[PDB]
Formats: structure tokens, C-alpha cells, sequence
């Protein structure tokens, strides 16, 4: 979980960044061999100075898409995990295939903001409508990836200790860990029966808002124009898809988080109510 | 890609060499630069990864006419820093015309220091708004790396010069400089004297020290926002994709800060939360309204009001968004440094466009149209008269800040579609 | 095993009850090391290994070029102007006078030669191999099949370092070709054709030679120095020592898995090691020019001009010279080193990679 | 059959003096040539032994009425290296080359007897400067005048200090572009940039850079100073740093300028690095040769250099084997040292010629102006002759073309 959902941020601030050019690319056309350079020097230029357990990484990539998790860059590739006979009472193939492929469906919001971010610095008249809608969207982004994941931290690990350690049993051991690795993930959307799948809609669009503008941060001299045009369209799909699917996925009577906490506003509390 | 965080002018070289002596603390370094005995960090970034731990930052040292900077030098942290950083006005036109004829050397230590990364991803100048160095050739070579290098994140870390009633031109100098952060600067942090004395008549029994004590605030504050910048977590841990998040416009650049424990100089995490929303508890200057609420809490932890925290701080609703869309506040823990000491066990900190700087911009603005209309201060010296024809260094500079005037305010309203 | 193991400590070196699953496992620790110290020490192989890696296995390099260079004039004129009273005697000189007198004089000893097998063609190359003989138990580390594959270890590695000596002893000739020939300006101009040739050799093999340095010997070694004061009995020293030398094959261009690459790499090789004396043949004509124009410039300190019209008509042919040379060369460099996929996965693998390092191959094809 | 230190000059001599102390001191031996008494690396390549096992170095010098050297000469370590090495504008120094041609041969080739044979020689120089430049492009050519098949190399600084040395050094190209096996270069400019990122003064006292120079010359032919298993030999290892012997200046560097954690995985992204070279119609990498060396690991520096090929801070041309090429020697135990990885790095690179037409700039403006040829009697009877100068124009001009020419990918044929 440290190395899944990007938690080992001082290496992942490194990570997407250094060889950034050469894994951020829309269709395939990733260099792996730059990464795994960077997956050396950029672990040892982050904590892995704390403790050297690096050895367990190995990439892995997708054989069939979505399905076995219970574009690059985008969801450009997730970890395998395989260790020796005490520790693999504990990591086995129905768990693993929760690891191997996931968290890939979290990267993509880092770069999808990170890539409209870099639109953004390339203009560090001028109609502010523009400019707002680039941070609105973006913190439709933002503020969802901090309920993903920095939401339910502590309490996971604090129960995991009590259950774990107080039981000694593997008949109740397994038990006690496969139900803590589920309890971290229901933070993480990634996880959702419905796939959300309006919000998978709208990151057609998302990416748009990366590309097709840092295409116009030329063209817009080789934002009041060519932005703008488009700025009613991104405003009106987002703000509409994205005020009625917190409604649909109202289940709940730590938890009810994602909702709660895109609730909190007051302004586009919700368009498109649940009741 | 890296910050390669600048500080300039002799001012600017106590409060920024004061955030590195506080981040040397708050990751835990010794003053020879000999790391804590754990090592925790993205180091390499802020100080510099050498082979036997000569922990080095990555802070530059320029001045103009010394008169402060052999004091500082032999301070014992004289080994936790001294690269080829040290280097050579009253009135904002002498900085500009000695950095010009100067620039030869200082800018290429710049230069070398801005090449001992991958990348820039920003140049944080820590610099002083109104003071005869910090004015001058601190806002000149915040121009020439507008200049040089105009698409990367030109920034800067401040105080406002808003004490009422030190500088001797501190209105004429800080619009002069203002125009180089609202235009050339393209991100900015920054802390209000004012709202440091009504916090210090809370925290403290002080009073004449005030500015060279402001250092230990400031440092430990802009210290204590960056966290996450150079500490892991989930998320968060980059500056791209953050502050874009609160920064709109290429004028809506100028965050600010808000911290709960003012007792300081276990502890329930709800009344820590709320703390963050009073009025009491912003560091600059009608009841304004939080762009965004960054809090990833650094002090202890408790595992279940953790849980309750943001639950009931949606409660008590002492100050709300007023927002545009999805704004709402961003807490997470954070990873602390081990073996380092606190007295009081908790805290959290935001920096943030809290929409009170807009106030404070229209306090720099009617200090200045009380310079344009009283001609008494005008401080018509005849090396700041001929150096400019019209001052358009200032008085479009009026005209830019009220444009980010008429953004602020609009971002304050739920109108935020245009300006007003 | 246990009973196979530890009877050579003895011989040579000089539930019943419910009361098992306990000692009975555990007293090969009388194996496991007491043997290793008599079949190292007593019986020389801590002497012989180290030996093995400084000489034999060409892996410092030192000793092995004073011995070919205190023979320059008598390898290149054959090696039968060498015999008995000639070989053995200056190979335990050379082991002195040079750095290699940096080891014990005991164990300098075995440093002997073992000739190719039918081979009158005896000239200090096609027939050479500076051995390492051993008598009593070690034989059995290094028996006929294992000292077989150490001639062979030995025969890639010597043509190897007869590939440095022959390149560079060629790029010497052109070395002269820039170190004398200081007196016409477009001689780059006639044996450009050639100085690539010698890019296409020399500069290519200075990755192939370290890359022989980096894998071929040195990642060997690791396998091995952390293991012959560890590995439980000779038995499986000789186990490890099979696989270690099966590997250092297999990162030759020598096994068994990989005798297809030799008809190909063979072709490479004779384009190298035939060259020699025909791109000299070339210089005959430059160095008369040089050594006319040097009794010239010697008779100076106005007749000369002509020479070099001559020469201006004469150098389009003597460039072309080597067009067709060249390509008969480089097309079956490149189909061998591309054919090298059909091969060890790692090791091979890098040879191909190392030496096509940026943009030769992908681009100048 | 070995080599020979020939040192000449003021800087080749200087340089060639800093490694026969430095060079002592890295192996078992003390400063008056005693062994170390508690005695991985070679000296005899180089070393020759008293009868009493007393280290002798070979300072062979041939140099010309010295300025400095002086107090070279006259210091205890004439009896480190004993035997009989010690005597002696630019055409001057070409001229009194050619007053003693059989003597610069003759005693050379005695001491060449003194070894089993020579097989050549790598000569420490000075590019222009006043006497070190004529002179030591006469005697290597001498030298090889009557040795048509051995070695005989020059390395030297080239003099950038942003400058009768238009002349001196345009004279020195034509010859030593002519006549120089390879050429190991370093230029004060930029070694003073690096001086400002070490010590906070213009390092205004200088004869220091021959700490920097004096092992880097000596890595050159650290591959026979120490156990190198491939390419030792010194032209075999030489011609593999080359693909055509007009491309044949050796540009320098380290990873730690500074040298005074370094792991495998980080020196070496260090050094591709614009503020790792010693130096400042289009310019390309030609090759790196690393002498790596300290705590090396043999089984993951050639992993590292794998993924430093796909690292691409080195783009080297789109035509020829042209690489950067990794030759570890082993630290032995005779001294202590810091930083303990680094490579030690001569490239071979097109930008040299920058600095090389810079000087033909002020070349083709003092040659329409006259104003020093310094009007001495001997170089007015050796080079007054007003053909010769103008053939440098051609001979170091086919060497920016060609440089510039192999930045293209069309260089397969000759351009």
C-alpha cells in the first residue's frame, strides 16, 4: 500500500517527472528501460533510504483491461507481488490480482491533472472564465483524489495491529488481513460496482482538456478564442454528470466520505438530486 | 525537475538562511550538516545529495553594498551551508542600474545553480517586498529569470510590507515590486506584519523585536506549509498538479496562510480543526472566504478522530467556501521527521488563496493613491527621477492589481464566471 | 553423499526408536568445510584458482602481453624459432619481469604451454595457449574435457586479443598514416576508405573488448571468489566449477547451444586477421612517397611538384581499394550480430547491444 | 618490449613531473624510489629497477632552455629518476630541434635497449606556449623519421586564455593534426569556471591544474598502469578510442570535479552532465572512454551502462560505432583515496574545434595585420618563407569540416 496509490509520494514526485516525456504519451509509446533507471535512482533519491525493500517491484501490464483488478501514462502499468512460503500464507493469486493490476486506475488522475497543470505553464483579452474553468475541473480532480486515498490512513493500520497481532491464528489471520485489504480500497473508487461509469465518460473529455489545449498553447499564437469555445462544453459536462453520480452512489446511512466530501461545497451540493 | 529555492538581498538572506536553519531542523540535520541518525524525505531537491552527507542547500546568497553578510557568514552553520553562493541601494532604481552592470557573475552563479538540477520546476525567491536590496536587484533578476527561463514557475516567498506607520519609500517600493510578482512572478507565498501582531499579542509576551523575530515566524511557517512538497503520502506530493489547483489566472497567484496551535511557544484533533476556519487564525490582514483548505495534520494522530475531523469541521461552519464548484478542504496525515522535540503534541497549517489578500492588496493600492495624490511622499530623488519617464513600472502596476482586485473579489462571490 | 563426500579426508586428502529427523541431517558440517582447506591449501587450489584467474584465464591481462611482447619478433615470425629451450624458460621469466612477480614463486611454476593438437601451421597465433598443468587431486576440478574447455576459453580469448593486436596494429599502420605523414594535406582523402574500415574494427571491438572485460571475465568471477571458501566439498566446487565454466562458454562464442554463430563469426574474423598484411602492403606505396618526400624535405634542410600530380591522379583508385573489401566485411558482421538473438539471452545479448551501442546498426545500415 | 615517458617543454614537463611524483606515491613506492616495505597494478610498463631494487621512473626528458624547469631539475628527485635524461616563437624551437636530429633518436633508441625493445612513446606537451611549441613537434617527428612502425603520441593542454601564440598555435595544429597519434587536450577557461565551484577566488596562482591534467593523461594508459584485460596494449587500446585517425582530440572530465553516496547507479548519470566537461555547422559526442575506478561493482556498472544507453545524455553521432565505453581498474590498497566510485572521463568530441576556429579567427586578423612574428634571426631563416603559414589555413580547416561533417550521417564517405 505504500508503493500502490502513489504513497511513497517522494518517489513518484520523481518518478513522473524525470522521464515524464517519455511515459505520458497518449496511445502506447512508453520506454520502459527509462523508468526502470528511474525506478532505481529515483527510490534511492526518495525513502527507500528508511528501509532497502525494494526488491518485491517488478512492473506487470495489462492482459485483459479492467475486469481481473477487482493509454499511457494514463494507467500506464501496475506491480506484481510474489514472496517465500510464511509471508505467502498471507500474499496468494486472489489477492494478488488485487495487486499486479491496480492503482493504475488512480494514476491517471495525477496525470491527467499534472498534463492540464503543464498547459498551464505554458501561460504561467485574457478572458477569466477560461482560466477558472482550468482550475474548476482541475480541482474536480484534486479534491476526488484526496477522498480517493487520503482519507481512511491511520485507523486501517491501527486495526490491522489489534486484529493481527491479539489472534496469532491463520484460520482468523487470513481472514482479519484479506478484510483490512479490502477496508483500504473502499476509499479508492477504483473500487465501485456501478464503475462510477459516467466519470469514465468524462475523462474522454478530461484528457482533452490536457491535450487538445496544450495543442492550443501553441496555436493560440502559432485563450480567448480557441479555449473559450470549448470552456461551455467542459464546464456543462463535467458539472452535470458529476452532480448527479455522487446521488446515484448513495448508499450509506471514514465512511460516506466521497460523497460527504464533494457535498461539502453548498454551491453544486448536487443539480440532479438523489431524492 | 526541481525548486531551486533562490533568496535575495540582505533581508532576504536573514529570513530565507532562517527557513533553511528551520528546514534543516524540520527534517533534523545538525549545523554541520550531519543528517539525524534515521537517515524520511525528498532531499535531494532542497539539500543537496552528496557523497559523505554534505547536506547543502539549494539556496543562493546575493546582496547588494554588504553591511549585513560577513555577519551571517560566520554563523556556525557556515559548513551546513557554503557553496560559491555569497555575493554583491535605499531606493528601488540604484538595485536595477548596479545589478545591471553587475550581472555578469551573480547571474552566473544563478545559472550554475539552476543547472545543478534535471529541471526547474520553480525558482522560489525568498525576498524581501519593499527593502533597498530586495527592491532593485532582487525584483531585477526576478525579471531577467522571467526573462531567461519565462515558461517555468518564476516564483517568490514574502512579507508584505504592511506594517503601519525598516524602508524609508516602503508604498513606492512595494508597487515597484509588486508589478515584477503580479506580472513576471508566476507563483507567490506570502505573510502580513499586522496579522502577526494581533497574533503575537496571543502566543507571546513580546513587542520591540517584532521584525528580526518575524524571521522565526516566518521560517517556521513557510517550513511547515511545504510539508508537502518534500514529505511522502497518497497524495498531494507535487507541485504542479497542487498549485495549479488554487491558482487560476496568470494574476491570482498570491497564496497565503492559516495555522491552528498559537498556543505552543493528547490534544483533540476536532477543537485543532476548527481552530484553522476563526478569524483569529490567518496570517494576513468583510468575513472572507477559503479558495481551498489544504490541512495534511504533522502533529500526533489519533485513529478514530482522525475519522471525526473533517465530519465535524463540516459542522461548525465558522467560515465557509463560498465556492465556484467542487472547492472543499483537503486533509490527510503527513509523514513527520523522528527524534525532533515539541512541547505542544499538535498542528496543521494551510496555504491557500484565502480570499482576505484581496483586502490587503487594496491596502498596498490605497496606500499608493495616498502617494499619488499627496506629492509630499513622492521621494523624487534624482536617482529614481530620471530612470524611468512615466513610472510605468508603478502605475499600470496599480491597473494590474486591480484587475487581480476585481478577480479576487469575484473569487470571494459565487460569480467567478468573470471578474466583479 | 554424505559417505561419497567426506571419505576423501580420509583416503586421499592425507522410525528406528523415533530418534531421526536431527544429527543425521546435520553432520555433512564435518564435510563442509574441514575438506576445503587440505583440497585448497595443502593441495593447491586457493594458489591454482587465483592462478586461473591472473594467467590463465587471460584475466589481468599484464603477464599475458609481456610474455606476447618480450616475443613480438618471434610469435609474428613463427613460433617454431620457441621450443623447450625456449617456451618454458621465458614464460617463468616473464611471470618475474613483469608486474605478476607480485604472487608466489611456488605457484608460478605450473604456468606452462599446451599446444593445438595436429597443427604444423606453428606461428605465435593460429597455435598458442600460456596453460596451467596440475598433478594430484586438483586434476579432478580440472580434468581433459574441463582443460579442453579452457584451451577453448583460452583459443577465443587469444583470438580475441590477436583481433587487439592486428587492429590496432593495423590502425598503427594508419597511426603513421597521421605521426610521419605531416607533409601532404589529402591523405585522409585517399585512405579514408580504410581509417572507417579500421572504425568499423577498432572502435567497434573497444566495446567488444570490454565488453570481453565486463562480461566475459569479470561477471564470471563472481559466481566463483564468493564460493571456493564456502562450497561445502571439491564435489561440488566441481559442480559450481561445471556450471561456472559452462557459463563462461556460454558467454564465449563456443558451446554447444551456440555453434551456429562460429561459421559467420569465422567469416568476420579472417576479414580481421588476414588484413594486416594487405592494408601494410598499402602503406609500401605511401611510405615510399613519405620516405621520398622525407629524403626531400632532408635535401631541403623544387623538383617535388610533380609527385604530387602523380599522386592526384593515382589516390582515386588506391581509396576505392578497399570499397569492396569493406562491405564484404560489415554485411556478415551485421548478420552475425543481429543472428546473435538465436543465443544466450543475457550474455549474448549484451555482446549484441554493447557493440551496436548508438545508432551503427539502425542507422548506417 | 615497453614504453617511455618523453616529457617536454613547460606544461609537459610540468604535468610530466606531477605524475612521475603522483604515479610513485599510487603504487608500493616511496618518493626516493624506495619500495614501500609492506609490499593489482603494473609498473613495469613504465618503472625500470636499479640492481638494487630501487624504483627509477623515467623522466626521459628532451626540452629546450626552460624557463621553470629549473627547479624541476634541481630537486631530490633527479636521483628518483637517475640516468642521464637531463638536456636540451615557434620556429626557433622547431629549428634547435633539427640542430640535434641523430641525438633525440640515438640515446632514445640505448635506452630502448635498455628495455627487451620499445614499442613506443606517449609524450606530455605543450600545445604553443614559447619553446615546448616547433620543438616537440620536431623531435616526435624525428622520432618517428627513423621508427616508420612504432608509437609516439601527444597529449597537451590547449592554452584558451582567450590569447605571438595566434601564430605559435596554428603552427602547432598544422603539425601535431599531421603528426600526433591521439591527443588528450584540457583548456584554462573552463577549468576555471570549475575552479569557481571549488574555491571562492579566480585562482589567480595557477601551475595548479597539473593536479587535474597529470592523471588524466596517465588514465589514458591506465588499462597497462593497471590490470587491463582488453584493449592494453597502448595503441591497442589508442586506435579503439578513434574511428579515423583526423578525429583524433580526446576531450576530459570526472564525475566528482569536487573530488578531494557515489554508488553505481548515480556517477554515471553525474557525468553526462553539461557541467562535467572541462571544456565549453552542428557538434556531436564521438565517443566517452571512463576509466572507472574505487569500489566498483564489475557485475552492475555494465547493468548501469545499459541503462545509461537508454538515458540519452550523450548523442553521439547517427553514423559509427561511436559510444561511451566503460574500462574499470581495481582499487589497489597502496594509498588511501576518497569518493570511492568515479569515472574518470576523456571523450572524444566535435566542440574542441570551436576554440580551434576562435584562433583562426584572430589568425586570419593578425595575418592581414603583421604586427608580432617576433623578427628573430632564426625563425627568419627557417620560416620566412610565407608558404608554410598559409598551408595551416588548409591542414586545421579539413579538421573543422571534417568535424562538423561527421555530425551529419552521411561521413561514410570521406567530406
Amino acid at each position: 500500500k505504500r508503493y500502490f496509490l502513489m504513497d511513497q509520494g517522494d518517489f513518484f514526485v520523481h518518478f513522473m517527472d524525470l522521464a515524464e516525456e517519455e511515459l505520458r504519451k497518449p496511445v502506447e509509446d512508453i520506454t520502459p528501460p527509462r523508468l526502470e533507471a528511474l525506478l532505481e535512482l529515483a527510490l534511492r533519491m526518495s525513502t527507500a533510504n528508511t528501509d532497502p525493500f525494494k526488491d518485491d517491484l517488478k512492473i506487470d501490464l495489462m492482459p485483459h483491461d479492467l475486469i481481473t483488478q477487482l493509454l499511457s501514462g494514463l494507467e500506464a502499468f501496475s506491480f506484481d507481488y510474489i514472496v517465500k512460503w510464511p509471508l505467502s500464507l498471507i500474499i496468494n493469486r486472489k489477492a494478488l490480482t488485487r495487486y499486479q493490476m491496480l492503482f493504475r486506475h488512480m494514476f491517471y488522475c495525477k496525470h491527467v491533472e499534472r498534463q492540464l497543470c503543464s498547459v498551464w505553464i505554458s501561460n504561467k483579452q485574457w478572458f477569466a472564465g477560461a482560466f477558472t474553468l482550468r482550475q474548476r475541473m482541475l480541482n474536480f480532480v484534486q479534491n476526488i483524489q484526496y477522498y480517493m486515498m487520503f482519507e481512511v490512513m491511520e485507523p486501517t493500520w491501527h486495526i490491522l495491529e489489534k486484529n493481527l497481532k491479539s489472534a496469532s491464528n491463520i484460520d482468523d489471520v487470513l481472514g482479519h488481513h484479506t478484510g483490512f485489504l479490502d477496508t483500504c480500497l473502499k476509499d479508492c473508487m477504483l473500487t465501485n460496482p456501478e464503475l462510477l461509469k459516467v466519470f469514465s465518460k468524462l475523462m474522454s473529455v478530461c484528457v482533452m482538456f490536457t491535450n487538445c489545449m496544450q495543442k492550443f498553447t501553441q496555436s493560440m499564437k502559432l485563450l480567448v478564442s480557441g479555449f473559450e469555445a470549448t470552456i461551455n462544453k467542459f464546464d456543462k459536462n463535467f458539472s452535470a454528470h458529476l452532480l448527479d453520480l455522487l446521488a446515484r452512489l448513495s448508499i450509506y446511512s471514514g465512511m460516506a466520505s466521497v460523497i460527504s466530501r464533494l457535498d461539502f461545497n453548498g454551491f453544486y451540493t448536487e443539480r440532479l438530486e438523489r431524492l | 525537475r526541481e525548486i531551486i529555492t533562490l533568496q535575495l538581498g540582505q533581508c532576504g538572506n536573514q529570513i530565507g538562511f532562517e527557513f533553511w536553519k528551520q528546514l534543516c531542523a524540520e527534517h533534523g540535520i545538525s549545523p554541520e550538516g550531519i543528517v539525524e541518525e534515521f537517515a524520511t524525505d525528498r532531499k535531494d531537491v532542497f539539500f543537496y545529495q552528496a557523497d559523505d552527507e554534505h547536506y547543502i542547500p539549494r539556496a543562493v546568497l546575493l546582496d547588494l553594498e554588504p553591511r549585513v553578510i560577513h555577519s551571517i557568514l560566520n554563523s556556525p552553520y557556515a559548513k551546513l551551508y557554503n557553496p560559491e553562493n555569497i555575493y554583491l541601494g535605499n531606493n528601488w532604481a540604484s538595485g536595477f542600474s548596479q545589478g545591471e552592470k553587475i550581472h555578469e557573475d551573480i547571474f552566473d552563479i544563478i545559472d550554475r545553480e539552476a543547472d545543478g538540477s534535471d529541471s526547474l520546476e520553480g525558482f522560489v525567491l525568498c525576498h524581501s517586498i519593499a527593502g533597498g536590496t530586495g527592491s532593485g536587484l532582487g525584483s531585477y533578476l526576478l525579471e531577467r529569470l522571467n526573462d531567461r527561463y519565462p515558461k517555468k514557475l518564476v516564483q517568490t516567498y514574502s512579507v508584505f510590507p504592511n506594517q503601519d506607520e525598516d524602508v524609508v519609500v516602503q508604498p513606492y517600493n512595494s508597487l515597484l515590486t509588486l508589478k515584477r510578482l503580479t506580472q513576471n512572478a508566476d507563483c507567490v507565498v506570502v505573510l502580513d506584519n499586522t496579522a502577526l501582531n494581533r497574533i503575537a499579542t496571543d502566543r507571546l509576551h513580546i513587542q520591540n523585536p517584532s521584525f528580526s523575530q518575524i524571521n522565526q515566524l516566518v521560517s517556521t511557517i513557510m517550513s511547515a506549509s511545504t510539508t508537502t512538497l518534500r514529505y511522502p503520502g497518497y497524495m498531494n506530493n507535487d507541485l504542479i498538479g497542487l498549485i495549479a489547483s488554487l491558482i487560476p489566472t496568470p494574476r491570482l497567484h498570491f497564496l497565503m496562510t492559516g495555522y491552528t496551535p498559537l498556543t505552543t511557544d493528547k490534544t483533540t484533533v476536532l477543537d485543532v480543526m476548527r481552530r484553522l476556519l476563526q478569524p483569529k487564525n490567518v496570517m494576513v490582514s468583510t468575513n472572507h472566504c477559503y479558495i481551498a483548505i489544504l490541512n495534511i495534520i504533522q502533529g500526533e494522530v489519533d485513529p478514530t478522530q482522525v475519522h471525526k475531523s473533517l465530519q465535524r469541521i463540516r459542522e461548525r461552519k465558522l467560515a465557509n467556501f463560498i465556492p465556484w464548484g467542487p472547492a472543499s478542504i483537503q486533509v490527510a496525515l503527513s509523514r513527520k521527521s523522528p527524534y525532533l522535540p515539541s512541547a505542544h503534541r499538535v498542528s496543521g497549517l494551510m496555504m491557500a488563496n484565502h480570499t482576505s489578500i484581496s483586502s490587503l492588496f487594496e491596502r498596498t493600492c490605497r496606500q499608493y493613491d495616498k502617494l499619488r495624490k499627496r506629492e509630499a511622499f513622492l521621494e523624487q530623488f534624482r536617482k529614481e527621477d530620471m530612470f524611468k519617464d512615466n513610472f510605468d513600472e508603478m502605475d499600470t502596476s496599480r491597473e494590474i492589481v486591480q484587475q487581480l482586485i476585481d478577480e479576487y473579489h469575484a473569487a470571494t462571490r459565487p460569480d467567478y464566471i468573470s471578474w466583479g | 553423499l554424505i559417505g561419497k563426500s567426506i571419505n576423501f579426508l580420509h583416503q586421499v586428502c592425507h522410525d528406528l526408536e523415533n530418534a531421526f529427523q536431527g544429527k543425521i541431517d546435520a553432520a555433512y558440517f564435518e564435510t563442509s568445510k574441514y575438506l576445503l582447506d587440505v583440497l585448497n591449501k595443502k593441495y593447491s587450489l586457493l594458489d591454482h584458482m587465483q592462478a586461473m584467474r591472473r594467467y590463465l584465464l587471460l584475466g589481468q591481462g599484464d603477464f599475458i602481453r609481456h610474455l606476447m611482447d618480450l616475443l613480438k619478433p618471434e610469435l609474428v615470425r613463427p613460433a617454431t624459432t620457441l621450443y623447450q629451450h625456449n617456451l618454458t624458460g621465458i614464460l617463468e621469466t616473464a611471470v618475474r619481469a613483469t608486474n605478476a612477480q607480485f604472487d608466489s614463486p611456488e605457484i608460478l611454476r605450473r604456468l606452462d604451454v599446451r599446444l593445438l593438437e595436429v597443427s604444423p601451421g606453428d606461428t605465435g597465433w593460429d597455435v598458442f595457449s600460456l596453460d596451467y598443468h596440475v598433478d594430484g587431486p586438483i586434476a579432478t576440478v580440472f580434468t581433459r574435457e574441463c582443460m579442453s574447455h579452457y584451451l577453448r576459453v583460452f583459443n577465443f580469448l587469444w583470438r580475441a586479443k590477436r583481433m587487439e593486436y592486428i587492429l590496432t596494429d593495423i590502425r598503427k599502420g594508419h597511426m603513421c598514416n597521421a605521426k610521419l605523414l605531416r607533409n601532404m594535406p589529402e591523405f585522409s582523402g585517399v585512405l579514408h576508405q580504410c581509417h572507417i574500415l579500421a572504425s568499423e574494427m577498432v572502435h567497434f571491438i573497444h566495446q567488444m573488448q570490454y565488453y570481453i572485460t565486463f562480461e566475459v571475465l569479470e561477471c564470471s568471477w563472481d559466481e566463483l571468489w564468493n564460493k571456493v571458501q564456502q562450497a561445502q566439498d571439491l564435489d561440488h566446487i566441481i559442480a559450481a566449477h561445471e556450471v561456472f565454466l559452462d557459463t563462461i562458454i556460454s558467454r564465449c562464442l563456443l558451446d554447444s547451444d551456440s555453434r551456429a554463430l562460429l561459421n559467420q563469426l569465422r567469416a568476420v574474423f579472417d576479414q580481421i586477421i588476414e588484413l594486416q598484411n594487405a592494408q601494410d602492403a598499402i602503406y609500401r606505396a605511401a611510405l615510399e612517397e613519405l620516405q621520398r618526400r622525407l629524403q626531400f624535405e632532408e635535401k631541403k634542410k623544387e623538383e617535388e611538384n610533380k609527385r604530387i600530380g602523380e599522386f592526384k591522379e593515382s589516390i582515386p583508385k588506391m581509396c576505392s581499394q578497399l570499397r569492396i573489401l569493406t562491405h564484404f566485411y560489415q554485411g556478415i558482421v551485421q548478420q552475425f550480430l543481429v543472428l546473435l538473438t538465436t543465443s544466450s539471452d543475457e550474455s549474448l545479448r549484451f555482446l549484441s547491444f554493447r557493440l551496436d551501442f548508438n545508432e551503427h546498426y539502425k542507422a548506417r545500415e
